[PDB]
């Protein structure tokens, strides 16, 4: 099941990259501003135990722990741009974490 | 609450998942993850690989493929499953497939 | 009136004639076919070449990417328009100032945040954007202290004026930094149309258009991606600016409004935006309302310059040039990323 789920992660992410260029298209250089303003963090993981047998393994569950990211209309205002970017990041976070399950 | 993921990446890669809403300050004002760009060496992706590994509130690590391969023997000395890495493909670098730290465990895979 | 077509040229006809011939080098739609048919960066380069852009890239890695291809067209632009702000006398020069100012105003909201968590001043001029400068000191060596850099703004930095607004540092800690970043801009705004309006000839009826439009884009575009976000209509409504057609009456529709389709509502009394929101089909494959706002903007700066004797043909010069930026990474991107089906995203400059 590895595989099949690193191949998804490919196509995903690729449609993530090329939303960010959409974004930066309209919004410019938010990068700065994004990466020097950060506080807290909206999700987060937490361990979990799978019976695979008598032997237990450890594997990663999605915490939408739900504080509130930065909202940024700065640049440009393309908030539907970033908005449509959020979306496919976090989207690619959780697979990225089911991937990061199956490693184990 | 239990553990974060740590992103080592480029300037859109670790911006795309700031925005994702993972990533955040700990009580001693250290950031989860790093950008890395054309003029950061060696020492400075070790380090920080290093300090995620040693970490005990991270867990998964998110890379590049490209910094993979700049800090390759970091990635086999440790085996563990709490730092779960995963390699991911830069925005133009190429898409990932050989040199995957999974396909290396099991040499039975595609 | 007889004020312009008379003294303009005694001083500023160097630069009228210059800008002009500047613009008459950018690309055409015919260029940019001939960008899209390449699917390859080296030969987007060789292309590129067959006009006044090109040769930037030489000498440089191997390997062309977007973020050099990005870089070196954004300094281009910023060499041309320092060389032009460079020789020019006040009469002109404080227009030019407003300009710069937009771009000011951005750098200052990240020497603050930066400043507010421990940066050093060192540590982020190298990302602030060119024409920012801020070649004084006293906002350098700040010793990461917001009160040092507060004051260093209000004695030196020419935008303290603006920073009326947003004072005695508790605003600074107390205000969400975009809310600070967008009530700066308003005091800009404002005062830069005050300015064009104070200059009250040809480069009133030639500039004020654009900000006037300019105004109105903020109040649509604002109220829209303010519907889920958390934010009092009334700080809402508080960043509005007065300059523009909504401001008569329509903001206060805007303010109170929880939808897009109650904004849309407000455009139905303006044929001008009617018709941009009715262009933004927001389809699953289509363009939408930001995209058709750009194609409006440039429409308006194309026709900038339909008029000899203003300062309003700097303006556009910068603004078209920053679109035509945008068009060419634009390409570069849809390339390194092979989605040649998303290629006519540009905005055509005429």
């Amino acid at each position: 099941k590895i595989i099949e789920t690193k191949m998804l992660m490919g196509e995903v992410m690729r449609e993530a990259a090329f939303s960010l260029a959409e974004a930066k298209f309209t919004a410019g250089d938010f990068s700065t501003t994004v990466i020097q303003n950060v506080n807290k963090a909206q999700v987060k993981i937490r361990a979990k135990k799978d019976n695979v047998a008598g032997v237990t393994l450890p594997v990663f569950e999605h915490y939408h722990e739900g504080t509130d990211s930065y909202e940024l209309t700065g640049l440009a205002r393309g908030g539907e741009q970033l908005a449509k970017l959020k979306r496919n990041y976090a989207k690619a976070v959780e697979l990225l974490v089911e991937l990061a399950s199956l490693q184990t | 609450r239990g553990k974060l993921i740590a992103v080592i990446g480029d300037e859109d890669t670790v911006t795309g998942f700031l925005l994702g809403g993972i990533g955040e300050l700990n009580k001693n004002r250290h950031p989860n993850f790093l950008v890395v760009e054309k003029d950061t060496t060696i020492n400075e992706i070790e380090d920080t690989f290093r300090q995620f590994l040693n970490r005990d509130d991270i867990g998964i690590i998110l890379i590049n493929q490209y910094i993979a391969e700049m800090v390759r023997h970091a990635l086999d000395a440790h085996q563990r499953s709490i730092p779960a890495v995963l390699e991911i493909p830069s925005k133009e670098h190429p898409y990932d497939a050989a040199k995957d730290s999974i396909l290396r465990r099991a040499k039975g895979m595609f | 009136s007889f004020f312009p077509e008379l003294y303009f040229n005694v001083d500023n006809g160097y630069l009228e004639g210059l800008v002009r011939g500047l613009k008459a080098g950018v690309l055409s739609q015919a260029d940019y076919l001939n960008l899209v048919q390449c699917e390859t960066l080296e030969d987007l380069k060789l292309h590129l070449q067959s006009t006044d852009y090109g040769n930037f890239l030489a000498n440089e890695a191997s390997p062309l990417t977007v973020s050099v291809i990005d870089d070196k067209l954004k300094e281009k632009m910023v060499v041309e328009f320092r060389h032009m702000r460079n020789h020019a006398y006040e009469p002109l020069a404080s227009f030019l100032d407003f300009i710069t100012y937009s771009y000011m105003i951005d750098n200052v909201i990240l020497l603050i945040t930066g400043t507010l968590h421990q940066r050093s001043i060192a540590e982020l001029v190298p990302k602030c954007h060119p024409l920012g400068s801020f070649e004084q000191m006293e906002a350098v060596n700040i010793a990461q202290t917001p009160a040092e850099l507060y004051n260093a703004i209000l004695v030196d930095t020419p935008l303290a004026a603006f920073f009326q607004d947003c004072i005695s540092e508790q605003d600074l800690d107390e205000m969400n930094i975009e809310i600070i970043r967008n009530t700066l801009y308003k005091a800009y705004l404002e005062s830069f149309y005050k300015f064009c309006t104070l200059l009250g000839g040809t480069t009133a009826d030639a500039m004020c258009p654009i900000l006037e439009f300019e105004a109105d884009r903020r109040a649509f575009i604002i109220t829209i991606n303010s519907f889920g976000t958390e934010l009092s209509k009334e700080d809402r409504a508080k960043l509005f600016p007065h300059c523009g057609r909504l401001y008569p009456e329509g903001l206060a529709q805007l303010a109170r409004a929880d939808d897009y389709e109650q904004v849309k509502n407000v455009a139905d009394y303006y044929p001008e935006y009617k018709l941009l929101f009715e262009g933004a089909g927001s389809n699953p494959g289509d363009k939408t309302l930001e995209d058709r706002f750009f194609e409006h903007e440039v429409k308006l700066n194309k026709l900038a310059f339909l008029n000899q004797f203003h300062f309003g043909v700097f303006y556009a010069f910068v603004k078209l040039k920053e679109q035509e930026c945008r068009n060419i990474v634009w390409i570069a991107e849809c390339i390194a990323q092979r989605h040649r089906a998303k290629i006519d995203n540009y905005i055509p400059i005429f």
